[PDB]
RNA sequence: AGAGUUAAAUUAUAACUAAGCUGUAAAAAGCCCUAGUUAAAAUAAAAUAACCCACGAAAGUGACUCUAAUAAUCCUGACACACGAUAGCUAGGACCCAAACUGGGAUUAGAUACCCCACUAUGCCUAGCCCUAAACCCAAAUAGUUACAUAACAAAACUA
């Protein structure tokens, strides 16, 4: 009955898991590459703030922490 | 009465019995307890053989100590009856006669329940 | 932290006649010495509701309820100091506190001076529920930290630029 | 209801005044210990379908 | 949520006795440092009561005793705040039993399964996560009424 809607999901979920195993490490590469764009666009968002606010350099005591690349 | 102490003690003669009784009662008065009455239920063969302190006891003396003691204290008391080699088993129970009897009024009859299933002219 | 003394003679026994001529055994039993914790809470309740209040007779008063709630709250605070894994109670507490803050709001709307008294006595400091409950996360709190830095740098350097001109035009006006 | 509570608490306090004389004290240790040793009290109790109680049979 | 406790069972491991013991529709494998009986802690799990219908906001909660203890003079309310079964992750313990997995044995054209034998992560405790369920009573919360009324079924139909 309604099972036939649900059964679809089941297959459609299962066939996903399989994919996510085979494509797994490829997915890690792309993901970490995507955080490597992330942190950078964060950076530009701040540099644009100094260079709009007129200061050449970053304000005193600014290391600009990496949040997106955080691990452990 | 506030607390009740169910004591099953090692089966013995007279002297060592009075010894255990008194020293226990003194532990009680030591934690600040106040003793109302002391009751001996006899010495019987236990319901089952209990293993205490490297000894599996068949028989035992039966005792009831009713007293008032503070909340903080109770735990301590147990410790002191615990390491005691002559106690076959301790227990402390909120005294039975504190509990209220709210009158069993009788049986209020439960009639058969209706309006569960809908009215339908089926078959 | 206050201290409802061991000898304080349980609340329901406090006002009955011929108590103080009675022997030390019964005064020891009817002391807070032998009591549950509920009795010591009845006492703290009595005392707070006399010291802070005006009309100790009214339960229905928003104020008296505020007080009783503060009592239960404090009880739960010790209880949560002892049990750090107990979630049920943590919920009791965390809700109780906001019921208290709801009714404190209710009083700050109606009777001001009394509300100010209650704030002064019990230690409750009423703070405004803020605009825009949001989730402050790493990125945002970070970007705001930087921005504040850039600001306090910009007005600083602005002060240097204006004080150079104040000192120069002053040193030119003098001689 | 103030009357009611005053009465009740008076009844109670005087009851504990009464039982204050019955307590076991540092003195009563030797006496009461050897007294209870003498005198077993039976808590044993039974019931009959009518609601009648029958205690342990007379000895 | 703590702190303590253990009734039946199981098992270490001894002592007698027997050579078989375990297992399925039927057999093999397996164990014979095995089985029966007599003794016995630790860990785990909580017969019966329950034909009951309590408690908790939900998840949940039914061995024993005590301490702490169940928000709100009580309408609704988020992306905010605190919770959340199983499984899962991290570190330190636990391990009678159960068991993904894997390895044997059968069953079969094949059997990565159903059936048997082991045995592990894993269920267990402490701290920290992860925040998902058919997390369903698929029936939102709070006042109400049984008046109008049957798509079908099912837990009858409705207002605010
Ligand atoms: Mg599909
Ligand atoms: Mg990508
Ligand atoms: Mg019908
Ligand atoms: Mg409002
Ligand atoms: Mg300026
Ligand atoms: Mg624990
Ligand atoms: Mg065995
Ligand atoms: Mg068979
Ligand atoms: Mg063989
Ligand atoms: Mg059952
Ligand atoms: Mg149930
Ligand atoms: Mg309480
Ligand atoms: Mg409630
Ligand atoms: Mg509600
Ligand atoms: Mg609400
Ligand atoms: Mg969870
Ligand atoms: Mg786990
Ligand atoms: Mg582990
Ligand atoms: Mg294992
Ligand atoms: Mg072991
Ligand atoms: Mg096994
Ligand atoms: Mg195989
Ligand atoms: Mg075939
Ligand atoms: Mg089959
Ligand atoms: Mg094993
Ligand atoms: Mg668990
Ligand atoms: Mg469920
Ligand atoms: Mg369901
Ligand atoms: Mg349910
Ligand atoms: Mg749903
Ligand atoms: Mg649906
Ligand atoms: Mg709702
Ligand atoms: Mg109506
Ligand atoms: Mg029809």
């Amino acid at each position: 009955k309604n099972i036939l809607k649900i059964r679809r999901r089941k297959m459609n979920h299962h066939k996903y898991r399989k994919l996510v195993k085979r494509t797994r490490f490829l997915r890690r590469k792309v993901r970490e590459g995507r955080l490597r764009q992330k942190q950078v666009k964060f950076e530009r968002d701040l540099k644009r703030i100094w260079q709009k606010a007129g200061l050449k350099e970053a304000p005193a005591g600014w290391q600009t922490p990496k949040i997106y690349l955080k691990n452990q | 009465p506030r607390y009740e102490l169910a004591l099953i003690l090692k089966a013995m003669q007279r002297p060592e019995t009075a010894a255990a009784l008194k020293r226990t009662l003194e532990a009680l008065m030591d934690r600040g307890a106040v003793v109302r009455n002391l009751e001996n239920l006899g010495e019987r063969m236990l319901p089952y053989k209990i293993s205490a302190h490297n000894q599996r006891h068949s028989r035992g003396g039966y005792f009831l100590v009713d007293f008032y003691a503070p909340a903080t204290t109770v735990e301590s008391m147990m410790e002191h009856l615990s390491r005691d080699i002559d106690v076959i088993r301790p227990n402390i129970v909120k005294h039975p006669l504190t509990q209220e009897v709210k009158e069993c009024e009788g049986i209020v009859p439960v009639p058969l329940e209706e309006k569960l299933y809908s009215t339908k002219k089926r078959k | 932290q206050d201290d409802p003394p061991p000898s304080m003679l349980l609340l329901d026994y406090q006002n009955v006649p011929g108590i103080h001529k009675v022997d030390d055994v019964v005064k020891r039993l009817l002391s807070l010495e032998m009591a549950n914790q509920k009795e010591k809470l009845k006492i703290k309740k009595m005392q707070l509701m006399n010291k802070v209040l005006e009309n100790p007779e009214d339960t229905s008063s928003l104020e008296a309820r505020i007080v009783a709630l503060t009592v239960k709250i404090r009880n739960y605070e010790e209880h949560m100091q002892k049990h750090r894994k107990d979630k049920a109670h943590k919920r009791f507490l965390l809700m109780s506190i906001d019921q208290r803050k709801k009714m404190l709001k209710n009083l700050r709307e109606t009777n001001y001076a009394v509300f100010e008294k209650i704030c002064k006595e019990l230690g409750i400091e009423y703070t405004f529920p803020p605009p825009y409950h949001r989730k402050a996360h790493r990125r945002w709190v970070t970007k705001k930290a930087l921005c504040t830095q850039v600001f306090r740098e910009v007005q600083k350097l602005k002060k240097q630029k204006r004080a150079l001109r104040a000192a120069a035009v002053a040193a030119h006006k003098q001689g | 209801e103030a009357q009611a509570w005053a009465q009740l608490k008076e009844q109670e306090v005087l009851q504990l005044q009464e039982e204050a004389k019955t307590f076991i004290t540092r003195e009563n240790l030797e006496a009461r210990v050897e007294e209870a040793l003498d005198s077993p009290k039976s808590y044993n109790w039974a019931i009959t379908r009518e609601g009648l109680v029958v205690r342990p049979q007379q000895k």
